[PDB]
Order: structure tokens, then sequence, then C-alpha cells
């Protein structure tokens, strides 16, 4: 069966370089005319390709961040890796690493991993109205209709979302558990 | 580089009703396009290859054609299954995405309920809104009833009304 | 504007592949820029040829690669600080 996935390193500060894995198996990236490559996409935007590799290790990438990328592959892991340095906050994001449809004249990306997410920021595991890191989840009365759990939006590199109704408050990073 | 125009980011559509995508290249991309589905919070299903070939067990009601740089999708029976933004990709030059179109559903005008507290704009339509230091969030259409809310003296200014409501 | 480029011919006997082209006369010299792309195996960008000749050919010898990849030419003319429409060439395969 063929399968992708990619590794991250979940929360990264800036100026610092990313390291993104992406395994696979069910195929062989030796097999003449393979390849795979990487789009990342943000919150409520488009799909951004950056960079794709071969099986000849003839690599390439996206002109606007060619500076700042590295991708590479290892046939005796079933890896490929992408390298990113001088890490920005527009760069949070997720991250997908996906196969080329192994027909000739076709590029169209078949299989993809279920991506990682890649928050970069310089803060703290900080534990109706509601932190750091997302997620958080805002149940009621232990548990449906009329309930709007809104969006979290950051303020000064802080989460904080609202749930109306006409609260169980829970935050897995730093264990928090506000039973309200 | 090439580029891809979607126009617009977002189509309001019935079931039912036959949808047409649009997608423009910058230039001839000899029908080297991909059109991919993405629902919320998954990575994207490729639909078509080569401007018109469909994938395995992708639905008859969706095809693809067009040509030079201009390309179409066309879905003849919108179902619920099929309510998602919609992304074309030309990979005769490395690779490039539009930018997206995201099905939302039309429905009846419904005003905002307004609730404030010592600032809730819940369930409405169509989605557009403005308000009146202060940030907002704004929910996807909700999928029960396709209406709409937002978070943030409270007031709006919606298609529902003229006389803005202040709460 | 300025005028376009016609009758792209992709030409090599041996593989040695030039390109020739028809341009009219002008009072001022036509400088063209001639691009390549490969594709079917890859998918590569326009990489340039020869960039801004005086006369109607232009060998891409160091341009192929993998016979298994047709090559697709293009071709514009340049007079002053204004440029010219691709002209678009149709496949080449073999030799």
């Amino acid at each position: 069966a063929v399968k992708l996935q990619e590794s991250g390193p979940g929360i990264l500060k800036p100026s610092q370089t990313l390291s993104l894995t992406c395994s696979f198996s069910g195929f062989s990236l030796t097999t003449y005319g393979m390849g795979v490559g990487w789009i990342r996409q943000s919150s409520g935007k488009g799909l951004e390709w950056l960079a794709h590799i071969w099986w000849d290790d003839d690599k390439y990438y996206n002109p606007s961040l060619k500076s700042r990328l590295t991708i590479s592959k290892d046939t005796s892991r079933n890896q490929v890796f992408l390298k990113i340095t001088s890490v920005a906050t527009a760069d949070t994001a997720t991250y997908y690493c996906a196969r080329r449809a192994p027909f000739y004249g076709n590029h169209a990306m078949d299989y993809w991993g279920q991506g990682t997410t890649v928050t970069v920021s310089s803060a703290k595991t900080t534990p109706c109205l509601v932190y750091f890191p997302e997620p958080v989840t805002v149940t009621w009365n232990s548990g449906s209709s009329g309930v709007h759990t809104f969006p979290a939006v950051l303020q000064s590199d802080l989460y904080t979302l609202s749930s109306s109704v006409t609260c169980n408050v829970a935050h897995p990073a730093s264990s928090t558990k506000v039973d309200k | 580089s090439v580029e891809m125009t979607q126009s617009p980011s977002s189509f309001s559509v019935s079931l039912g009703d036959r949808v047409t995508i649009t997608c423009k290249a910058s230039e001839d991309i000899y029908n080297r396009l991909a059109w991919y589905q993405q629902k919320p919070g998954n990575a994207p299903r490729l639909l078509i290859s080569g401007a018109t070939s469909l994938e395995t067990e992708v639905p008859s009601r969706f095809s693809g054609s067009g040509s030079g740089k201009d390309y179409t999708l066309s879905i003849t029976s919108l179902q619920t299954e099929d309510v998602a933004t919609y992304y074309c990709q030309q990979y005769w030059s490395t690779w490039t995405f539009g930018g997206g179109t995201k099905l939302e559903i039309k429905r009846a005008d419904a005003a905002p309920t307004v609730s404030i507290f010592p600032c809730f704009l819940n369930n409405f339509y169509p989605k557009d809104i403005n308000v009146k230091g202060v940030l907002n969030s704004w929910t996807d259409q909700d999928s029960k009833d396709s209406t709409y809310s937002m978070s943030s003296t409270c007031e709006a200014t919606h298609k529902t009304s003229t006389s803005p409501i202040v709460k | 504007s300025v005028p376009t480029p016609t009758n792209v011919t992709i030409e090599s006997y041996n593989m040695n592949p030039i390109v020739y082209w028809e341009y009219q006369i002008m009072p001022q010299v036509p400088v063209f820029t001639v691009e390549v792309k490969n594709y079917g195996v890859k998918n590569s960008e326009w990489i340039d040829a020869c960039i801004n000749i005086s006369h109607h050919y232009c060998n891409i010898s160091d341009h192929v690669g993998d016979p298994s990849n047709s090559l697709w030419v293009r071709v514009k003319a340049r007079v002053g600080q204004k440029e010219s429409a691709y002209a678009k060439s149709e496949e080449f395969a073999v030799s």
C-alpha cells in the first residue's frame, strides 16, 4: 500500500532551521521517473509548492524560497527531507509531501501525507472566554446544538478564542482542565 | 514562473446546481492541469489530471475541460460530499496552484442574534459583515443550517436591514 | 507593439539540434532570445539557450538530455527596450 507521512518539530522559534521528514512506503524513489515534493499551507490560505526531488537526485525549488530550502533523499531509509533556514512567523503552516503520479507526461500529485503543522513562535505553554499552544477544547456540561466555539486568534503571541451557547475547557499542553 | 488565477475565492451555490469553476493560466500549459478537492483539516484529494482525466473512484458528476490557458471544472449535481475548496494546478513547468474556490451554499438571508457581555454575532446569512483595541474571528458556514457566526456598545451593518443593530 | 517571429523550425542531422526561424527586415537590429524546456519524464522551467543574438538560428545541443523527454521551444524578439510575444514551437522527440 502506498503511504506517505510528514514529521515535524511541532513548535519552533524564529531564525532557526526547520527539519521536515517525509517517510513513505509502497513504492521506491530509486525507480525511474519517481519523485516527491513539498507543499505548505497556512490557515484559510491556498497551497504553496516548495520543492521537489527526483529519483536521480535532480532537485527543483520554488524560486521565491530557493535560498532557504534544501531537499534531499535517502533511499536506504525511504525518506525525503526538507530544510528551511531563517524560519519566520509567516512560515507557520502545515507541511505536506506528495509523490508524482507514476505515469509519463503526468506530474499531478496522486498520494499525499496527512501533513504536519508547525508553528513558528517564541513563547511558552501558558495555560465563556479563553494561552499557548493551540489546541484547546471547550465543551459544555461535559457535552451539542447552538454551541459556537470560535476559531482562535492570537494577540501578543498567545491564543484566545470564544465559545457561545444558547464550559469544560481543557489544554493538553499544560494539562489544564478548568471544569467551570 | 507561470501564474494560475482562480476566481473567485468562493462561490455561493445550492445543491443540485451544476457548478463550473474557472482556472486561467498565464501562458499555454498544454493541458498539464490537475484539479484537487479539499475538505477542512484534510489533505487535498486529486480529482482530475491532464485537464480531463478523472482519477478512479471519482463520481461521474465531475468533469474538467479547456485548453491553452483556460480550464474549468464542472460538477453536474452538487451534493454535500462536494462542498469543499477546489484547486487547479499547472504541472507543465514545475508546480503552481490556483488561489482556490471554496463552495458555500445559498440559503435565506438571516438576521444575526447579538448577545453582549461585560459581543457575539451568531447565525446569519449572507456572510459579509462589518462591526463598530478588539479582535474578530469568524466561523465556517454551519453544516446544519447554512448560517455564519462571528466574535469580537456593540453594533453591526448587515444587508438584512439598514438600521445597524446596536446592542 | 513589436513583431512576433515566425516559422519556428527545429532541425537535427545527427544529435546536433539547432533552431531556425523567420523574421522580417527592420531598420534596427532585431535581437532574439531562444528558450527550450523538456517534458515527459521531467517538467523543467524554460531555460535560456541563446540570449540576444542577431542571426536566425540557435544551436541547442547542450540542452538535449534523456531521449525519453520531448523538447519544446519558444522564441521572442527585441528591438530597443520593447519585446515581442513568444513564438511557441511544436514538439520534438527523436532525431
